Parts: structure tokens; C-alpha cells; sequence
């Protein structure tokens, strides 16, 4: 009549897990290890506010599109946020040469310090103030990129330009310039006098010679002319030498690279959220002790490990 | 066993005794203590094992770089699939090992008691033993304490 | 057991009884039913598990794009090797688990019958049990049921 | 009275593998790897592929006279090109960004070819003398169908200024070229003007080409070269050509009518008059298997490729 | 068992007998022979299984090829991590299977002797058997053989 | 009378890991990860590598005077170049498609250098004045060995028209360049003609280069630049140069004599006077292990690389 029995625990839990052998197996206790929730906004990363470009593109920012005056001298940033299709890009139509490569450098950079290298008042024999277009409006008038100068002829003359800037700073220097491709020979001589023109640019590594490309093009922002922009990193102690007899979009301001580090250029339609986080995705921030998450593959910060799984649950107790 | 008992909520494994004095549940603290440590050790190791997996990076290509853009996309999706497979498969391996680990502890507890009273008891089959000599509350503890 | 019997082709697992009335095979439908469902469940899960693996794409490069061509080739071959490893390794895991699952069911059926008649029978050793009290066809079924 | 436990067996010789053990014989074994294909190119879910046979993509698009079969092709499921097509650029030269174009083409299922600049449009230039023995057609000197090799008329080549505005709803693939002559004499013989250029503009394109006179080796009996360019002219944009020589003008252009999953398959096989759910360049597959090892590059609802030679699951017990 | 015996250095598994004549160790050659072949088979299969893993290649890019350089680096590091995971995980699977394979052989040897003398002996519990009818050196061998 | 079942044991302290358990002591344990290398660069299966020492691939191929050691190298197993070689382009400039050339070079095991255009061939141009202090040799201004910096003769630079037909059975690597001067004065001083060009044609190549006059920073005391180009001239094809200035003509070219598996290894190590089956840039490996963690980039019959610090198999039982 006296007896003893061996057994195990049970309860009224309905939580289930999977196994290689079996699926849909109910257990007493189960530990979820996948984070599925984000806060839905863009935040500071470990107390450092990101650069939110809003309606401007990286190009518009760096060149100084008049619509982007907000970003003339930005503070240090943790990451950069650009919309999928920013409205304020190259106000005057054209292209940025090696633009994706520049953006890659920018993802390694945390802070610029903008400095003027060629004052606008420096141009004695050329007109520096007439270089404006209705394609780049500012407060209801024709304007132009802030950081570069569209020089044109003065007194029906465009003498050959020969300018050098020696980077006497300790920082690497991002320098930008451009060339104007006019619509026709008439426009060419109207603006620059000389019919056949060129732009030479030299550094210790750079050896450029550009020639304008006159052609009939479709109007973009009411312009059939085009402007093509170029860039380079002028190392400390090197010099850059410009020479031109027309179509030159000269540098005015350049960017000292002040801080490097882990950064990214995030594509997102979200705005600044007035939050702080350890882990950002383009779709929202994450505060989680979970080892995995499935919010978004592209992230920055101390984050959990991304997976494509919808569900991920560990067994801790026994089966029922 | 036929099934598990809702009765005991002390530990994961345990005993139930019938006796001239009375009857009641009794959880094995020695077995439950080593079990709680074992599962907590695993859940942490799965976190550490996957921490050197692939981290995807935004890259930008222009409209005459369509071949490389595609290569890049396929590459990042490739690894994300690979590690999602490793993650999913690892969980099914950890889970399977958890449930077999529990069934292992039940049988090991049944064999421990059976070895402790060889000729002095009769194994019924449903996970119980009938004592030949009657066994009061102190003997029950003596079978449980591991000093019978 | 010494070995397996070619005789029974009814189910996968089963009993053979000797009795004063007669003798014959009898497959355990409860054990065979749960076994056939178990293996069919796995063979389908292996199909679903691998369904998000890498899909290779023809790309073309010119003769001054040799570095990227090579990168592309190494990348596609890389994943194809990775998933071929996962496929091959998965099959060896599924197979090993199948054979151990069968040997598990044999022992679990021998222990189920032994637990059902503790003092009323004698375990011989070769995978058989001798009844102490005589057992007709109805009792045989009662042990099976 | 007695009862015994046992298991099934039979005379099967099929064997499987395990992490522990190899060459283990079992009662039943389920093969899950497909090793057989039908050995020909087929329709994909009822849609016939474009088999270029001896022509290359370039030869097709530009209209090499040997490729007249493909002047107006119907919708296709995938494209098949040989490893080294015989009929490519009949007049020697190159296609600019050719691999990029082929990549676009792998996203396209149907073109509709339209004429944008009639050959009769050229009043002050000769449109019909632009032919070469490098591009024979029925035993006479011919030229690419879809572009026009303009040359001087009455010892004059006046500056060309032509625009075409894409008034269609479709993206438009437009093609043109430049002729690089052998010497100054050839230059003036064909185009009168010694120093020449070609300007091409759209909302996105800003091109200015200049010929490259040089002495080159003969290819198909020609030391001259022709370099071809392309662009996608978006709906409502216009393309503006200007030139005083060496211009290979567009005649026909391609409206992109349908996009989708397609591929450019490299294969030496011909059309097989079959239909399949899954094609490889080496043959089609009709299989319920989860895996296959025929070829990595495939299109359609296919099993999963692996490099394994053998793959067999255990279903029964061991011997 | 309480533990393993340092005494025997003949084989991996074996018997120890107490007897009216004397006492000594005795390794099971049949069990040890199949065990040595089993482990040597595995250690070779782990070498063959990983032999089609990713092989990394030096590539060079210029300073305006930074995006592809990065892609290349991430790709090669990606596979090297993937296969390092497969290698590490495979070793833990092989190791676990080795130790369970040994504990399997001990129990299978204890059950083999127990099945050979059912009613003629008494199982103590600590991994030993007491003969009811006395058993000299020849019978010990007969149990071993 | 009694019999007992047991297992082997000993006084070993070697431990291994398991998915379940860590730090588990066993009787025997087989290490399968190689952690040791010999620390030097060796012959690969009896074939000595090409150690460039202070020279770069460019310096070697063009014939930088500091690299005279490598004027005619024997067959090699692999190439070793330092992270930042001192002797590169002595005269500042760049090598066009340099990484692509280096990729070809990693498929090549032996060149045979031949002269294709003798330096004495230039009757109407000065072949011997083309030297610079940027390329010193034994304390005097020199220049690249394998190419020729032609300059004007008797205040004249007549148009050059040279062809070389590759009459060899081997593919031929040909190299040439263009000089970008500092100013119009330098241009006319060296080459007489103010506006100049270089045309280069093969069956595949159609090049036209124009110098780029500009003010540049001094590199090795030169503000001028030289830009180099290359091509593989197939057997039986010809290469045709034409120029009226700024031409850096070929003198020597390289016959591709043997192809095979090779690599360009980046390493600061020197030749070690050893032989091995497996080389890394950090040292050679002689090992029967299936894995190793020395370095990912290797050549030869090597074990499989992993990032693991430790890797140990269980052989035998736990204690
Ligand atoms: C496995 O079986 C095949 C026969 O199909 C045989 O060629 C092979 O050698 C066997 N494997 C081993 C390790 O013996
Ligand atoms: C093309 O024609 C349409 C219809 O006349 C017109 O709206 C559009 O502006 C034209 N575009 C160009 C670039 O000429
Ligand atoms: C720039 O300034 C420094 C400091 O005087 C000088 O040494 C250097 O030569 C200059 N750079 C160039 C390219 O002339
Ligand atoms: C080069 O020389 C061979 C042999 O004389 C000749 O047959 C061949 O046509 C020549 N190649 C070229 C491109 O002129």
C-alpha cells in the first residue's frame, strides 16, 4: 500500500516552440530571443545627433544649393540621413563626377570645418557676381551655389586664370569645382568671350584637363545648359593649381576633414525624433536586450544580430 | 509516465509519495538546481555563438553600374539568408536538446530510486514503486536525500 | 534482438505471440501510425528549410573588368558551396535521426510491454517475455491494447 | 505463452550515409536529388524564348543583315546567345557600355521597334551609299538596318541638326554611332569636312564625339571602325543630334513594352519544341525533387541547385 | 559506474573479474576494434566535408574604387566567418557524438553480459554482477566469448 | 565470484568542448588546427618566387633604373611586392588600368623580354636625350629601360608612323606612354609642334591621346607627368603607332611564355632559402593539419583557413 512515484512539472501555459523532429510543441516555459519592435523615429546615437538633410541631397549640401542654407556650417554628426529622392539637389542641371565614391568617403567622416580658400573679391579681371540662374532661386531671385563661383567675362574679356591654393592646414581638404557646358557658340562667347576654352587642374596626384561640350539639350529646371562638378582631397602641404580661359566654376569654400570614424549615409523618409539610442535603423531605433532582431538589415550602433526570421523562440521548460 | 502533474509548483522534477500517514508532492532540489543552471548556460552560448555574423552596409551605385549594384544586392541578401538559416537551425537544435535533456532527467531519477531499493521494492511500470517493507515519512526522505 | 524478421510486412513495428490456441504476427498500428507521420513531417520540413537559399545569376564582364568578373565568380561559387554543405550536412543529420528514431521505438515498445506486466512475466533477454499466468488471445490483445 | 518484439526486413540493396557511418544498407531510401534533364531549350510556362542562333545581341539590335530573322521579334521568356556568335558587328568596332545594355535586356521581355528617323528624311546627305562589303546581304555590300551611314552629297556635308521627341508612353532605346576612318583622304572622300564632331543631348545625356583617324589592322577586310552608343530616351524627353561628319544616324529605335524576369542564357543548343517550368542552359527540368545538380544558372520554378553528385534520405530501417 | 579504471591499458573497454583462483583486468578486443575504426572514420570525414570551403584571393583596387574594394573585403570576410562557424560547430557536434558513443558502448557491454546470464546472476547496481553458480577462469572467458 | 564492466582512464589533463558542455577533460584529444608558421618566404614546390624587394610591378615592367635586377627574370611561382615599394614610377605619373594588369600578372608564371623597336631605329628623332634626374642611374639622369622618351631633332619632330607585327607564337604585353608637359614653352622645346597627339591601333585597340599641359606640384622634382598604357598584342596582330609629339615609344615588350596559378603577395619579408608546399605572406606552412589560422591569403597545397584560435577533437573517453 505504501508507494513512491517519479514525475515532472506541468502548468496551464500555451506557449509553443519548434524542433527538427517536431513542430507546434507546447511547453511550460519559453524564452523569446527575437526583437520585433522599434520606436519608429530617428534618434541621437549615444548622445550624438545625426545630420538630417531633410529635402537636400549630399550634393546640394556640399555645393551649397541656396535651398540648403541650413547646412552651411553643420556641427559634428553621428550618421547622415538623406531622403530617397531629395528635392534640392543640383539646382542648375548637371552631374557630380564620382558622386558615389564621394558619398563613400563621407560615410567615413564625422565632421567638416568649412573654410574659404578663394575669396569672391579676389577676381579682379572677371565678373564674380553675375553668375546666377533662375534654376537656383533664393528668396524669389536668381542665385547660385554658395561654395563655388560662376565666373563670366568682364569688359568683353576673359583673361587666362592662373590660381593656386596651397593647403597649409593639417587636415585633408575636400575641394570642389565645376565646368559649364553651354548650349551654343553664341552663348559661349556671350559669357566667356573666347570660343575655344579649357580648364586645367593639377595636384601631386591629380592631372585634369576639361573642355566644355556644347550641345543642344532638353531643358531641366528651365536650363538647357549643364554644369559638371568635380572633387578631390588635397592632402596637407600639397597645392592645387587651376588654369582656365572660360567655363570655369571656381572654388570659393572647401571642407577641412576634422574627424573620421564610423558613420553611414542612411536613406529614410523619417524626421528627427528628439530621442537617444544605442542602435538605429532607417525605419526606427532599437532598445533591446535580445540577441536577434528582424527590423531592418542596415543598422548603426551596438545592435542585436539581424535575421530575416518572423519568429524565434527557445525552449526553457519541459513539454506538456 | 502517463503525464506530468500540475500539483507540484516547487521545482521541475520531483516525487509523489503514498503513505500510511498521508500523501503529498516533493520536488528534487538537487535535480532542479543542476537543470536551471544547464538551460541558462545554453541560452547565453547561443547569443555568443552568432555574434560574429554578417553586417550589411548601404552602398550606392549609379545607373551605369547596374551589374555591380546587382552583385552587391545578391551578396548581402546571400549572407543574410545564410545566417538566418544558421539562426533558425540552431534554435531547433537547442530546443530538441532541451526536451531530450528533460526526458533524460526523468529516467535518471527513476533509475536512481530503483537502484537505491533493489530487492526491497517492486517497479510497477507507470513510473512508480511499491515498497515491500512499509516506509514512513522519514524513509521517504531517506530515499529522496540519497541516504536509504 | 538478434536480428530483424522478413516475415512481417504489415507495419514497421509489431509483436509475435506464441499461445496454446496458435501463433501469428501482429503489427502495432499505434506505433506505426505515429512513425509514418513523423518521417513524412521531416521530409517536408527539409524542403521548406532550404527554400530561401542562394540563386545564381549570369553576369557579363568585358576584358578590362577581369577583377570584378573574378569577384563575381568567387562569390557565386562561394554561396553554392556553402548551401551544398548545408544540404549535404542536413541529409546526414536527418538520416542519422531516422535510424536512431527507429531503434528508439523498438526499445520503447519492449519497455512498454515489460512495464505492463512486472511481476506477472519473465524477461528472457533476446527480446521476448514468458508469462507466469497463462495468456490467451484476448490477453495478448490486452497487452497490445 | 509468450510475446516478442521485432522489426521488418527485406531484400533491398539501397544504401545511405550518416555522420557516424558510410555505406549503410536499409530497407527503403528516398532519393531527393534530380540528375536528369531533357537536353534542349524549351518554352518557359508557354512562352517561347528568343533564340539568337548565330547572331549576338549587338547584331540583333543594330540590325546586322545576317540577322534579318530578328527584325521584329515577339515577346520572349528568356534570351539565348551562343558563346561566340558569328554575326556580331559586321563592320568592325565596338558597342559602348555593352555589358550594361545586356543587363537592361535581362530585365526586358518585349520590344516594339519603331522608325523615328525615316531614311528618306535626309535631303542634303546621301543615305543610300553607306554600305560595306564587311556587311554582305544576298551577295552585295549592305549595312546595319536600324542605323544609317550618311555620307556627303554633291561634295558637301552640311551640319545636321535633328531632334526626335519621344511622344510615346514607353521608354525608348535609341542607338547611334560614329565612324572612325583610316586617313585624312578617306575622311574628306566620305564627309568632305576634315575636322568633324557629333553632339548628342537629352535631359540626362551630354555627349560630344570626335573621330579617331588611325592606321588599324583589317578586321573583316576593314581598317575603319564604327563605335556605337545607346541611351534610354524617357517619355516626353527629346534627343538632339548635331554633326558635320562621321555620323551613324538612328533610323529605328526600340520601345520597351514589357519588363520582368528574364536572362541572357549562354548555350549552344537549339529550340526543342517543348514547354517547361524550369530551364537551364544545358537542358530543361521537369522534377518533383527538392534538389538538382544539373547547372547553377537557371530560370523558372526550379529545384534547389547543389554541387552534390549523390543525395539520398533514409525512410526505412537498416538491415 | 563510480568511475573508469587506470589499471587496464590494453584497450578502451573491458572487464574486471573476481574469482576463487585470482583476479585481473581483461579488455574486450571485439568492442575496442569496432570503436577504433569508428573514431578514425569520423576524423577523416570531417577533413573531407570541409575540403570545398571558400578560398580567399588578393585583389587590388585604386583610390576611386573604394566601394568595390569594400564590397570585396566584406565578401571574403563574410565567407571566412561562415566557414569558421561551420568548422567550430562541426567540432562540437563530432566531440559530443564521440563521448555519447563511448557511454553507449559501456551500457551495451553491461547489457550484453546481463542478457547472457539472466537467472544465473544478480545485478548489484554499481556495474557488477554476482554469479549464483560459481564461475572459474574458463567460464569468465565464456562470458567474454 | 563476480564480474564487472568498466572503461579506460589515465592522468591526462587535455580538455575539449561540446555544444552541451565546456572545459571537459578526456583521456586523449586530437588537435586539428595549425598555429605555427616558419616566418619566411620560400620556394613553392621547388620553384623560387619573384621577390621584387624595393621595386613595384610598374617599376619592374617599365624598367625603372633602380630595378635593373629584374631586367630578365626566370620563371617564378609567385610574386612578392612590398606594401609601399620605393622604386615605382621614378618619373611621376600613372599606369593606366594598373590593377587589371596586376590581375593578368597573377595568371602568369614567366615572361621572355624581347626588343621590338630598337633604339637605333629612330633616324629623325633624338632617342638618347630623353632622360631625367627623377630617374637616376649610377649618379646620372637616366630613364625607363623598356620605353624610349623621344624628343625633337634639329628643331623638328616629324610625324612618326611605326608598326610592329607580333610574328611570335606568344601573346605579347606591349607598353607605351605619353608625356604631359608643364607649359607651352616646354612643349615646343622638347617636341617643336605645339598641338600634338598619339594614335595607337590594333585589331581591338583604338586609342587617341592628347597631352594635358598644366601646372602641377613637383614630385621627385618634376612637375611634368608621364602616363603609361598597355595592351596584349595577340599572335599575328600588329600595333600601329602614329605621333607628332609627347610619345614614349616601346623598346622592349614581354612574351607571355607560361601561364598558371600565381599570385601577387604583399609582404615585407625577404627570401628565406627554404622550400614549402604552402606559403602565406607572413610565413610558410608545413603541416598535416586540416585547418590553420595563420593568414587567409595563401598559395599551394594548404590546410583550410579559419579565424578560430583553438580547435580540438575528442578521441576517446571522458574522465
Ligand atoms: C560508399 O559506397 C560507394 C558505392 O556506391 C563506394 O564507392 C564508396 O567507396 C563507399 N564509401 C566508403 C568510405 O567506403
Ligand atoms: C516633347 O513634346 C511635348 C509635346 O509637344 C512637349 O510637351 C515637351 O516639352 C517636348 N519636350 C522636349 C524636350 O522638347
Ligand atoms: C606648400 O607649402 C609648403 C610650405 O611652405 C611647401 O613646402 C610646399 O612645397 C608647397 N606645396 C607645393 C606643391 O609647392
Ligand atoms: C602580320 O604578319 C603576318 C605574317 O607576315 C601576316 O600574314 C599578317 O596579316 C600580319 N598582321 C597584320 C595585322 O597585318
Amino acid at each position: 500500500p505504501d508507494q513512491i512515484c517519479i514525475g515532472y512539472h506541468a502548468n496551464n501555459s500555451t506557449e509553443q516552440v519548434d524542433t527538427i523532429m517536431e513542430k507546434n510543441v507546447t511547453v511550460t516555459h519559453a524564452q523569446d530571443i527575437l526583437e520585433k519592435t522599434h520606436n519608429g523615429k530617428l534618434c541621437d546615437l549615444d548622445g550624438v545627433k545625426p545630420l538630417i538633410l531633410r529635402d537636400c541631397s549630399v550634393a546640394g549640401w556640399l555645393l551649397g544649393n541656396p535651398m540648403c542654407d541650413e547646412f552651411l556650417n553643420v556641427p559634428e554628426w553621428s550618421y547622415i540621413v538623406e531622403k530617397i529622392n531629395p528635392a534640392n539637389d543640383l539646382c542648375y542641371p548637371g552631374n557630380f563626377n564620382d558622386y558615389e565614391e564621394l558619398k563613400h568617403l563621407l560615410s567615413r567622416i564625422n565632421h567638416f570645418e568649412k573654410i574659404q580658400i578663394i575669396p569672391k573679391s579676389s577676381w579682379s579681371d572677371h565678373e564674380a557676381s553675375a553668375g546666377v540662374s533662375s534654376a537656383c532661386p533664393y528668396q524669389g531671385r536668381s542665385s547660385f551655389f554658395r561654395n563655388v563661383v560662376w565666373l563670366i567675362k568682364k569688359d568683353n574679356a576673359y583673361p587666362t586664370i592662373k590660381r593656386s591654393y596651397n593647403n597649409t592646414n593639417q587636415e585633408d581638404l575636400l575641394v570642389l569645382w565645376g565646368i559649364h557646358h553651354p548650349n551654343d557658340a553664341a552663348e559661349q562667347t556671350r559669357l566667356y568671350q573666347n570660343p575655344t576654352t579649357y580648364i586645367s587642374v593639377g595636384t601631386s596626384t591629380l592631372n585634369q584637363r576639361l573642355v566644355p561640350k556644347i550641345a543642344t539639350r532638353s531643358k531641366v529646371n528651365g536650363q538647357s545648359g549643364r554644369m559638371e562638378f568635380f572633387w578631390t582631397i588635397l592632402k596637407p602641404n600639397d597645392a592645387i593649381n587651376f588654369e582656365s580661359n572660360g567655363n570655369f566654376i571656381a572654388p570659393e569654400n572647401a571642407y577641412k576633414i576634422v574627424k573620421k570614424g564610423d558613420s553611414t549615409i542612411m536613406k529614410s523618409e523619417l524626421e528627427y525624433g528628439n530621442c537617444n539610442t544605442k542602435c538605429q535603423t532607417p525605419i526606427g531605433a532599437i532598445n533591446s536586450s535580445m540577441p536577434f532582431h528582424n527590423i531592418h538589415p542596415l543598422t548603426i550602433g551596438e545592435c542585436p544580430k539581424y535575421v530575416k526570421s518572423s519568429r524565434l523562440v527557445l525552449a526553457t521548460g519541459l513539454r506538456n | 509516465i502517463e503525464g506530468g502533474w500540475q500539483g507540484m509548483v516547487d521545482g521541475w522534477y520531483g516525487y509523489h509519495h503514498s503513505n500510511e500517514q498521508g500523501s503529498g508532492y516533493a520536488a528534487d532540489k538537487e535535480s532542479t538546481q543542476k537543470a536551471i543552471d544547464g538551460v541558462t548556460n545554453k541560452v547565453n552560448s547561443i547569443i555568443d555563438k552568432m555574434n560574429t555574423q554578417f553586417e550589411a552596409v548601404g552602398r550606392e551605385f549609379n545607373n551605369l553600374e547596374r551589374r555591380i549594384e546587382n552583385l552587391n544586392k545578391k551578396m548581402e541578401d546571400g549572407f543574410l539568408d545564410v545566417w538566418t538559416y544558421n539562426a533558425e537551425l540552431l534554435v531547433l537544435m537547442e530546443n530538441e536538446r532541451t526536451l531530450d535533456f528533460h526526458d533524460s532527467n526523468v529516467k535518471n531519477l527513476y533509475d536512481k530510486v530503483r537502484l537505491q531499493l533493489r530487492d526491497n521494492a517492486k517497479e510497477l511500470g507507470n513510473g512508480c514503486f511499491e515498497f515491500y517493507h512499509r516506509c514512513d515519512n522519514e524513509c521517504m526522505e531517506s530515499v529522496r536525500n540519497g541516504t536509504y
